[PDB]
């Protein structure tokens, strides 16, 4: 039966690998948060692997387990990085509950009626590291996130370790993808069970996770109709207005056709999140505190002559645009939704 | 030029 | 009663008026098609009433009665133009029905499956009178509309006819609203009974009949949401898709929401059809052929500081350029539906 | 610029 075929082919992350020296599983599918869709196991390939190279040229999400992109700040942990990262400040998340929606600020105007679901806080690490403690020692229910874009600020032995990256590997695949120049690396220091809901992002992302794992489940940029992203004036642009947990099918009745790549990244695995690409992400449960840098490189510039028909992210580039330019066309983001109703009511259904 | 205004794409991420 | 008074202030064309002489009156509310909407009357004005003056610079209809825009071509009939219009070829539009719904020609092509309602023929004029007086003796059903841009071709006394007009109000016209050219007359011969389903025109029009009467009813263009005009690359593009006589309340509901703006035109009357006004004409049941001749000018150009909120007009102006520029961009009319609804479907609602 | 792109109208008549 090809649905037999298919209900064993959504084998989510495959098998928990085994750790060196017999150590035993390092997660098992327990610390995993059930959701209502199928999922296909992002392949799990060596640098050196030339279909691991396929897929990266072909912007599809491929998780490498040899670059030694972070090697050296896979000793990182909160002691280290508290004696080391220095005295600036460092942005924190606080949320309620386990899914940290994010906000664009600025965007906070126009919409009047969003509440903010986790506030932020400024923060040098020794606190951020002291209020983790804190909420740990009192059994409390609080969750805090850390994310904050590595700058001149941190300290020596941080600067060391950063240049001890393989720099010749990524240099490498930026220049061999035509890649934008390096915009920043994000630290991300999350609480186990943590979870970024679905959203996707504007530019190429090399994912390096250094400490605990995370679950990431993928989703390609054509399935932009099953996930229903806010409307680009919102402060929660490119996020999913579906909950993972509890999804709405009369909202979002696409929603039931969506497939997802999935993968389990540990210490010293790189993940290639394709520009575009949807990314959930989530800390597992009782793994710990989990440690990730990312790598954003802006994308290709577009191409010279295009060839039609157009890829699917070109479409998700095209719809954005036409709601920014409407959006400064008639001189009120609100107004964006009812000119476009008006434009398809009985006219495209 | 009208295609190629609305494939520019900002480069906009996280928060 | 708020009520009461809306019924009575829907007075359609008023009391058909008595022409001089005691020449009892021209038409009798019979002659009118019955429709499911409310209207109220266009106002009759003297050209020298400020009050038309008023309107015509906001850009609302109006009725002059008093223009002699076209007084010498008060004696045309039939026969006086098949005399002196001349041996060039005239466009004269075939139709089943008494609707005659007109087609973009070139737009034929992306659509496959639209079949045309009503055929065009090229032919000489004295071939279109002919072609009348023979549906005519031969009591058939068949129904033709004559229009065709008055060219270099006519005759020597159609010429002399056209210098008579009346420039000198209608040139100050032009200046007095900054209009652009005066792109064309366009000469318009119909069978009683004959209907223009409901559309706009991107210019100005002062539209100018001569012989027999016809029913105008107008919309303005901030009922766009009521009337649900054909896709901008259909070859119908600007006409309602609503069918005035058989109103599909399931496609188009807010059809049931449309209010129109209705006047009888009779030889010498000039009635104002600002440019993107919605409008909808009947050859009266009954009341012999119609002639009219139009003028359309360019409408004046976009101003250098745009003024918030938007007129509805401009953005009938701005969805046009949306569905155009989708157009365009993705390779293909066919793909703006669907990437429309992609669009608002779950996030505009 | 964006504005009087959107704002620019043809001159499309009759058939
Ligand atoms: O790791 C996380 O929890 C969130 N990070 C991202 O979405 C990203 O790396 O682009
Ligand atoms: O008079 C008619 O039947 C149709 N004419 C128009 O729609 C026009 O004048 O712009
Ligand atoms: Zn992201
Ligand atoms: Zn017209």
């Amino acid at each position: 039966m090809a649905a037999t075929a298919a209900e064993a082919v959504a084998s989510g992350s495959g098998e928990p690998r085994e750790e060196a020296g017999a150590l035993g599983p390092a997660w098992d599918e327990s610390q995993l948060r059930s959701y209502s869709f199928p999922t296909r196991p992002i392949p799990r390939l060596s640098q050196s692997d030339p279909r691991a190279e396929e897929l990266i040229e072909n912007e599809e999400p491929v998780v490498l387990t040899d670059t030694n992109l972070v090697y050296p700040a896979l000793k990182w942990d909160l002691e280290y990085l508290q004696e080391n990262i220095g005295n600036g400040d460092f942005s924190v998340y606080s949320a309620s509950t386990h899914k940290f929606l994010y906000y664009d600020e600025k965007k906070m105007a126009n919409f009047q009626n969003f509440k903010p679901r986790s506030n932020r806080e400024e923060m040098k690490f020794h606190e951020f590291v002291e209020k983790l403690q804190d909420i740990q020692q009192r059994g409390g229910e609080e969750r805090l996130y850390l994310q904050q874009t590595l700058n001149d600020t941190v300290g020596r032995k941080i600067v060391m370790d950063f240049l001890g990256f393989n720099w010749n590997w990524i240099n490498k695949q930026q220049g061999k993808r035509g890649w934008g120049q390096l915009t920043s690396n994000l630290l991300l220091i999350g609480m186990e069970g943590n979870v970024t809901p679905a959203h996707y992002d504007e530019q190429q992302n090399f994912f390096a996770q250094i400490k605990g794992y995370k679950r990431c489940i993928l989703f390609p940029p054509d399935q932009f109709e099953c996930l229903y992203p806010y409307p680009v004036h919102h402060p929660c642009d490119r996020q999913s207005q579906v909950d993972f947990d509890n999804p709405d099918y009369e909202r979002f009745p696409n929603f039931q056709n969506v497939v997802g790549y999935e993968t389990v990244v540990g210490p010293g695995d790189v993940l290639y999140i394709p520009m575009y690409w949807w990314h959930h992400i989530e800390s597992l449960l009782n793994g710990g505190i989990t440690i990730t840098v990312n790598f954003w490189y802006k994308g290709a510039p577009t191409p010279k002559r295009i060839e039609y028909p157009l890829k699917a992210h070109q479409k998700v580039a095209i719809m954005r645009n036409i709601e920014k330019m409407l959006g400064e066309a008639l001189g009120n983001p609100q107004e964006v939704g009812p000119l476009l109703n008006t434009m398809i009511k009985g006219r495209y259904n | 030029e009208v295609v190629k205004l609305l494939l520019e794409h900002g480069a906009d991420v996280x928060a």
